[PDB]
């Protein structure tokens, strides 16, 4: 799990 | 807002409410320990101790379960805000840390937004999701209680700062939103809340683009809310959000 990148993919 | 519905509890999880006095603002958390609201709620320099956050709400002052209230340790307005044009129209509010050094306490119900990309390119295809707990419509007599959401398309500024629509009252730093046609727009209450837009470069798929800034009547047409460009101050932001 943990966070999810704000950046772009 | 007007044209919108109420937002599920798990919809908005970075929207921010700002109490103190008499008065009411919203907010976005784009960092667990900063709030990013417009600046023309603050003009009237109200102090930081004053004034109260309050993250994971759903109902306008209520107390509810996940809702965590917190303290403003500082804030700034932008050093340009004018409160005649509202160019420049936002500010930062550093949340208070607790004994263990923390300011929000993320949960499902309460998390940062995305700050937006900036170097894309937005078309008027963009769609945007604006939140707030302000009038339903222009002649209404009290806030709304639950939050409301409505979806609007991103507007290009040289449509927007067209004669027929806002003209030249259109600043550098400034967005609009919402259909020509009008019927959903934000409304008065509606101020330092989220514009949050679709951005397909981003994993997220959706960044805070906009920040609730001004415009003339709830849903009128041809006369779109006028927002902040986030993107416009990301160095701005960054700046003083190092801090």
């Amino acid at each position: 799990n943990g966070p999810l990148s704000c950046g772009q993919r | 807002v007007v044209g919108g519905l109420v937002a599920l509890r798990g919809a908005h999880p970075y929207i921010a409410a700002l109490y103190w006095g008499h008065s009411f603002c919203a907010g976005s958390l784009i960092a667990p320990c900063w709030v990013l609201t417009a600046a023309h709620c603050l003009q009237d320099r109200p102090a930081p101790e004053d004034l109260t956050v309050v993250l994971g709400q759903e109902r306008r002052n209520h107390s509810c379960e996940p809702c965590q209230t917190l303290a403003v340790r500082s804030y700034r307005l932008h050093e340009a805000f004018s409160p005649v044009s509202y160019q420049h129209d936002l500010a930062l509010l550093r949340l208070q840390e607790d004994a263990d050094g923390s300011c929000a306490l993320l949960s499902p119900y309460v998390q940062p937004v995305c700050l937006p990309s900036g170097a894309a390119r937005p078309s008027e295809t963009t769609l945007c999701q604006v939140a707030g707990w302000g009038h339903q419509f222009e002649g209404a007599e009290e806030y709304a209680s639950f939050l409301q959401e409505a979806q609007v398309p991103f507007l290009s500024l040289e449509r927007c700062s067209a004669p027929d629509v806002h003209g030249s009252s259109i600043l550098p730093g400034m967005l609009c939103a919402g259909f020509l046609e009008g019927g959903t727009d934000a409304c008065q209450g509606d101020s330092g809340g989220p514009l949050v837009c679709e951005d397909q470069a981003a994993e997220r798929r959706l960044t805070l683009q906009g920040i609730i800034s001004w415009g003339s009547g709830c849903g009128d047409r041809n006369k779109p809310g006028v927002y902040t460009d986030v993107a416009y101050y990301l160095a701005w932001i960054r700046e003083h959000t190092v801090s």
